[PDB]
RNA sequence: AAAGCAAAUGAUUAGAGGGACCUAUUCUCAAACUUUAAAUGUGCAAACAACCCAGCCUU
RNA sequence: GAACACAAGCGUAAAUGCUUGCUUGAUUAACGAUUUCCAGUACGAAUCGAGACUGCGAAAGCAAGGCCAGCGAUCCUUUGC
RNA sequence: GGGUACGACCAUACUUGGCCGAAUGCACCAUAUCCCGUCCGAUUUGUGAAGUUAAGCGGCCACAGGCCUCGUUAGUACGGCGAUCAGUGAUGGCGCUGGAACCCGGGGUGUUGUACUCU
């Protein structure tokens, strides 16, 4: 018996193009672009984070009927312009690219002088001040806002997508979030370990693995300074976010 | 092409006993012994008076193995069947299987408590790059020529170890 | 036994079109509505929340109130010897913007452009000429039609 | 309404190519079947308590 | 072409279906407005809101029962604040 | 002349087979100390570059199916209004007017927005 006969093709209804290609989850997309009708089409921004086999992409997008409009994208392959030329896909790299896009967005908006964000890097939740979450005062200027979008990625504790989120938050952007997914979080005591989070941010785990690899290489470039240029790269990014590779 | 070769993906062992009592418990011990890996139980679907089983009742126990242990376990089974098979054992999908009647013959010290059981061996073969049909994002279909067919299956078998009777 | 439930006759009315099933798209979500606009009320049949009664399907009215996920519309309905202005509340998925006034607005814009061209001295486009007047008709050839008796044998199945 | 069953659901006649079976056809149908789809209908608009254009105030 | 407690229709595929994890939005809700029957009365059911305290989520968001059938005036008794 | 990310319309974009694919990229791909999750690192999660266009992807083709469009079917089927119209009836044509559907035939097989980019 043949099921794919002529009548089968007549009645077939094709799915959406980006659903056939397995790129867009429209069930989550509809809830993400939805906005209150009382606000008559006031802009709403998304923070799109995508990770390939060799690069990390962070974009700020505003949705329109004619097609989505992208403002101030950033890619992890521009890091060698600042002093990071290895890995480019680990947790440390994800933090750096999130910081770079936040500074670029703020500079373009002309608000980088204010909203400088935190400078000392540590794993601490703090909180995000939005219009619906005054966090006390409500008269000071409100920070620029965006909502995180992860697509089809699996959300687990210690995922690199949340590393991009932490970098953007520390850059000065206001993105609503909770510490439940940061690598140092323990769910049984519902607590977060600052030391664990900051270690992964500066790539402590990578150095230990690289060191151990060298030892096992014996009897079958150098660690202990990763925090060195990672801090130096942060200062360079906070100094000149707009510099790029021209050709 | 270097990655057009045929490799063994996984080997699945299944023990289909009736009842849901100590017989099942002992069979699980035997399987986890030979498999050095935790097995899982299976439950029926319908209720059959002829077979004397009810819906969603523990019946069988099985496990799957990938890697070197899969390779050596396969070798032991073929040794029991003296590397001799039949023509009607390979599917057009590109897989084949067989079955031993006594679990003693694999080289396991008999224990007077567990008893003697029989098992089923199934081997799945495929080339490298089938993950396109299993990844979460941008799932597609493997190419037709890239798929493994039955004729290449026996040729692979004879290459490593012959002895197929048509 | 007909029964007068809330949807007593909507087998074909509340059904999607052939090869057109699904939920509302993104362009429907970003419509935006304002008080005083003209909208059409049509049920979507895939969103059960906030569906209007079957009488108001395919009716046009004016919006009077906007809520975070709803729109209030004023619709005329005749009762006995008068017509009542009913107010209904629906979700934004069941309303579409109406094009019932676009011809009137275009005419007003054209008249405004006419005044601006005249006062700025711009030449005006030339007037269209009706074809209902007379004229000369010179044909290359004239055919005849005379019921050529092959049609009589033609209409036999 | 019409049309269709060489399109989904339901009913149904007979040959043919590879006793059931499969493929493509074929006779004949539907108030509680339908891809398609009229005529007659039905809602809104066709200006002054209004619409533009400019500048201005308030929350 | 399955399922969605039950009659039927409509609807639904990274779901409105199945499994699993955590929960009590089946609470309160200042006499807000509206639809269906219709006298434009009541009753039942349902739709769009505002305020409190919450649940699940990284978030946008969803939820004040199980979509549409499953119910009851005056007087009297009885409970809560 | 192209690639990637995010999209709008949602088959002229789908299904089957064959052939080709310069670069950037996208992939397949190596492995489990740590985060994390499984009967099984298959999927999922964390860290690398050893190989390869085989597949995925893009482009082209097919007396290919489907889909889209224009004709034909056809002023046919059906309809509104009229008659002291025809006919035993069943029904039908006429006057003023509106007007279909499948089969079949010709053609076609995605358009396009924002940003970073390769020749
Ligand atoms: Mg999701
Ligand atoms: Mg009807
Ligand atoms: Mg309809
Ligand atoms: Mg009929
Ligand atoms: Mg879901
Ligand atoms: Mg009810
Ligand atoms: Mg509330
Ligand atoms: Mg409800
Ligand atoms: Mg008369």
């Amino acid at each position: 018996k043949v099921v794919k006969n002529k009548a089968y093709y007549k009645r077939f209804q094709v799915k959406y193009r980006r659903r056939r290609e397995g790129k867009t989850d429209y069930h989550a997309r509809r809830r993400m672009v939805l906005q209150d009708k009382t606000k008559f089409g006031t802009p709403k921004y998304r923070l799109v984070v995508r990770i390939t086999n060799r690069d990390v992409i962070a974009q700020i997008v505003h949705a329109k009927v004619v097609g989505d409009e992208v403002v101030m994208a950033a890619y992890s392959h521009e890091l060698p312009l600042f002093g990071i030329e290895h890995g480019l896909t680990n947790y440390a790299a994800a933090y750096a690219t999130g910081l770079l896009v936040a500074r670029r967005m703020l500079a373009k908006l002309g608000l980088a002088e204010k909203f400088v964000g935190v400078k000392e890097v540590d794993g601490s939740y703090a909180a995000v001040r939005t219009k619906d979450d005054d966090q006390g005062d409500d008269e000071s200027r409100f920070p620029f806002k965006a909502i995180l979008d992860v697509g089809l990625a699996r959300t687990t504790t210690g995922a690199r997508v949340f590393g991009v989120l932490k970098g953007a938050v520390d850059g000065g952007l206001a993105v609503p979030h909770r510490p439940n997914r940061f690598p140092g979080y323990n769910k049984e005591s519902d607590a977060l370990n600052a030391k664990v989070h900051r270690d992964r941010i500066f790539g402590r785990h990578v150095a230990d693995y690289l060191k151990q690899v060298r030892e096992e290489a014996s009897s079958n470039v150098s660690p202990d300074d990763m925090e060195g240029m990672y801090k130096r790269a942060h200062a360079a990014i906070r100094a000149d976010p707009t510099k790029r590779r021209a050709k | 092409n270097p990655m057009r070769e045929i490799v063994v993906k996984k080997l699945c062992i299944n023990i289909c006993v009736g009842e849901s009592g100590d017989r099942l418990t002992r069979a699980s011990k035997v399987l986890e012994q030979l498999c050095e890996q935790t097995p899982v139980l299976s439950r029926a679907r319908l209720t059959v008076r002829t077979f004397g089983i009810r819906r969603n009742e523990k019946i069988a126990v099985h496990c799957t193995v990938r890697g070197k242990k899969a390779e050596e376990l396969l070798e032991k089974g073929l040794k029991v069947k003296e590397f001799e098979l039949k023509s009607y054992n390979f599917s057009d999908t590109g897989s084949f299987g067989f079955g031993i009647s006594e679990h003693i013959d694999l080289g396991i010290k008999y224990d007077p408590s567990t008893g003697i059981y029989g098992m089923d061996f199934y081997v799945v073969l495929g080339r490298r790059g089938e993950r396109v049909a299993h990844r979460k994002r941008r799932v597609s279909r493997v190419g037709f020529n890239h798929r493994v067919r039955k004729e290449e299956a026996m040729k692979w078998f004879e290459k490593v170890h012959d002895g197929i009777i048509f | 036994v007909h029964s007068h439930g809330y949807k007593c006759g909507t087998r074909h009315l509340f059904a999607k079109k052939f090869r057109k099933h699904g939920v509302p798209s993104v362009s429907t979500i970003l419509t935006n509505f304002k008080v005083g606009d003209y909208v059409d009320v049509v049920a979507d049949a895939a969103v059960r929340a906030g569906m209007p009664h079957k009488y108001y399907h395919g009716r046009t009215g004016i919006v009077w109130n906007v809520t975070p996920r709803g729109v209030g519309v004023i619709i005329n309905k005749p009762v006995r010897n008068r017509t009542v202005r009913k107010r209904i509340c629906v979700r934004f998925e069941h309303v579409r913007k109406s094009r019932c006034q676009e011809a009137f607005k275009q005419k007003l814009k054209d008249l405004e452009a006419f005044r601006a061209a005249k006062k700025a001295g711009t030449p005006l486009p030339p007037k269209k000429v009706s074809t209902r007047n007379g004229g000369f008709v010179c044909p290359k050839k004239v055919e005849v039609l005379a019921r050529r008796t092959a049609d009589y044998e033609a209409m036999i199945p």
